[PDB]
């Protein structure tokens, strides 16, 4: 296994950790704030996923400072992970095209 | 905060007859409502979770329905042991809140 | 096994403070929240606050005056509620409940009856209630126990250590001169008494007393 | 430090500047328009971040012409910055794979 | 624009008793409500911000609660210095608006 496929795997594992920790911390941050909906773990996890994927339906979102800071970490982890996968795919294709051209 | 209205406060029914408790939320809360039973001098007891999901150990004559703002707890053929106070509770928005409660009479 | 264990009662003087306990057992997760609910006699359930033991953070009902302070001990799996500067308005049953972080209260405690009063703790006197000599009997016979002069509430009256539940009802206590009094009724087949013993069990958690009283025919 | 890691760092710093300036200008543009919610700085900043990350929960959005023009700049700055990071990661992986292959 | 209803306009209470002022918004405004006190011939004075957040210098007997459309300012044990007019104000949508005000009497 080369570097790019290693970093991609690591980013995927790390993303899973961020989703789980993010769901836990979001509930912890949002409870205590009147009107907050991000307050139970199952839907918090669903919120984490759609935050990391950038979909953001808007059915759930943080209203507190720390809940929003947690969200930012989830967003960045998502953008970085999927960005790291795209870069890895590009490296794979560049290398294969390099061999195909006999260089 | 979310207000849960339970009316009427008292429900009189004949034995073996179907009864329905109502719970109205001050705003839309999907299906995040839960029902509890409290007999005289007893502690509350979960009957239905998430509006309609049954609980292990709870008689099949207990059921729930509704979504949004209007929720209903139903008892098929009321028997004597069902005499108690019935409370609804929401978990959609913080803080959790309880309804005022409905007493069942036979 | 009982998942949530609370003391039966606590007596508090006006202005004093008390720390209620709630020892938890069964499955415990990092996503567990412990809630506290206040119920005044004749009234409904009122949410007080919550705490997450795995982190120690607590949240409180903003709609009411904060007289509670929630703490938890992970080593003993026990939740605590510190009620401070109590008045008669704070006299109620306080339940603790466990939520698996999914919104509903799966299990509740038995409740701790808190009485705020200047009066002194008094254990109950239990007297037997047997029919008089002239009383005729049908297929059933009615016996009883007189739990008189105790403070504060509550008392728990069982018959034959719980084995005799059917045909049993305990009346609400009456208050007079800072002392409570109630009676408990039991009805068994006439042929079964007194050949088969009948005994009431009166527990008064406020004074840590539990007494028995065998019901025998009048001499 | 090579060019790609330099541009990535510059894009990150520039993005931070856009988020701050964007939050300030959004409030300035949205105040004066009845019904506008993007009118206080703390939540405007939160709006800027979720706009730059493309999440867009829909809890906050501009309703004025200039508020929307500001939003467009924040979006593009976000897409460009994270796009510049992905390109930098790809270059890093291509170079490392080049060495791994002894070329 | 957002209308803030304060009813009743006048609240009479006995000394040492808990009092509660109500503020109702014409639409949902989360927790973007703020409370001000104005004594006779005085300028307004911030008591509570964002529905429930306490302010430095303000007595602890002042508290706030609510979210969405229903908000409450409370005073634990009203004393003489609390005699004033009480206004709520929203900052959720432009323009900012004030409630009609509630007068406290003892
Ligand atoms: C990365 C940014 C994370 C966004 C947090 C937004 C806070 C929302 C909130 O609910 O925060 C709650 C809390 C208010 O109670 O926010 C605060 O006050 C704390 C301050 C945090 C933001 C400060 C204001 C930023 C100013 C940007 C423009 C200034 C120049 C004009
Ligand atoms: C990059 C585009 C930025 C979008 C600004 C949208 C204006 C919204 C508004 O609230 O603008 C407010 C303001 C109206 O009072 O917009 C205006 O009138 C000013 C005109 C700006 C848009 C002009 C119309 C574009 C026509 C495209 C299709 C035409 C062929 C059919
Ligand atoms: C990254 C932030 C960790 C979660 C912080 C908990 C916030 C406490 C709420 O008052
Ligand atoms: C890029 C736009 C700068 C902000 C313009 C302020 C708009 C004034 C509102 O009438
Ligand atoms: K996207
Ligand atoms: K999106
Ligand atoms: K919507
Ligand atoms: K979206
Ligand atoms: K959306
Ligand atoms: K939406």
């Amino acid at each position: 296994s080369a570097l790019h496929w290693r970093a991609a795997g690591a980013a995927t594992v790390l993303l899973v950790i961020v989703l789980l920790a993010g769901s836990y911390l979001a509930v912890l941050a949002e409870r205590g704030a009147p009107g907050a909906q991000l307050i139970t773990y199952p839907r918090a996890l669903w919120w984490s996923v759609e935050t990391a994927t950038g979909v953001g339906y808007g059915d759930l979102y943080p209203v507190t400072l720390w809940g929003r800071l947690v969200a930012v970490v989830v967003m960045v982890a998502g953008i970085t992970s999927f960005g790291l996968v795209t870069a890895a795919l590009a490296t794979w294709f560049v290398g294969r095209e390099q061999e195909r051209r006999g260089h | 905060d979310i207000l849960l209205t339970q009316s009427p406060a008292i429900l009189s029914v004949s034995p073996g007859e179907r009864v329905s408790f109502s719970c109205r939320a001050s705003q839309s809360i999907g299906t995040d409502i839960h029902w509890y039973q409290q007999r005289t001098n007893g502690s509350p007891r979960l009957l239905i979770k998430y509006a309609s999901e049954s609980i292990s150990g709870i008689p099949s004559r207990f059921s729930g329905s509704g979504s949004g703002t209007d929720f209903t707890l139903s008892i098929n053929s009321v028997e004597s042991e069902d005499i108690a106070n019935y409370y609804c509770q929401q978990s959609n928005r913080w803080p959790f809140t309880f309804g005022s409660g409905t007493k069942l009479e036979i | 096994q009982v998942q949530l264990q609370q003391p039966g009662a606590e007596l508090v003087k006006p202005g004093a403070s008390v720390k209620l306990s709630c020892k938890a057992s069964g499955y415990t997760f990092t996503s567990d929240w412990i809630h506290w609910v206040k119920q005044r006699p004749g009234h409904g359930l009122e949410w007080i606050g919550e705490i997450i033991p795995s982190y120690g953070r607590a949240n409180y009902n903003e709609k009411i005056q904060k007289k509670a302070t929630l703490t938890a001990d992970k080593s003993s799996s026990t939740a605590f509620m510190q009620l401070s500067s109590l008045t008669s308005e704070d006299s109620a049953v306080y339940y603790c409940a466990r939520e698996r972080g999914d919104g509903y209260f799966a299990v509740w405690g038995a409740g701790t009856t808190v009485t705020v009063s200047s009066a002194k703790t008094t254990p109950p006197s239990v007297y037997p209630l047997a029919p008089g000599s002239a009383a005729q009997t049908n297929s059933m016979v009615t016996l009883g126990c007189l739990v008189k002069g105790y403070f504060p509430e509550p008392v728990t009256v069982t018959w034959n250590s719980g084995s005799l539940s059917s045909g049993v009802h305990t009346f609400p206590a009456v208050l007079q001169s800072d002392l409570y009094t109630l009676s408990s009724s039991v009805t068994v087949p006439s042929s079964s008494w007194p050949s088969e013993t009948v005994t009431c069990n009166v527990a008064h958690p406020a004074s840590s007393t539990k007494v028995d009283k065998k019901i025998v025919p009048r001499d």
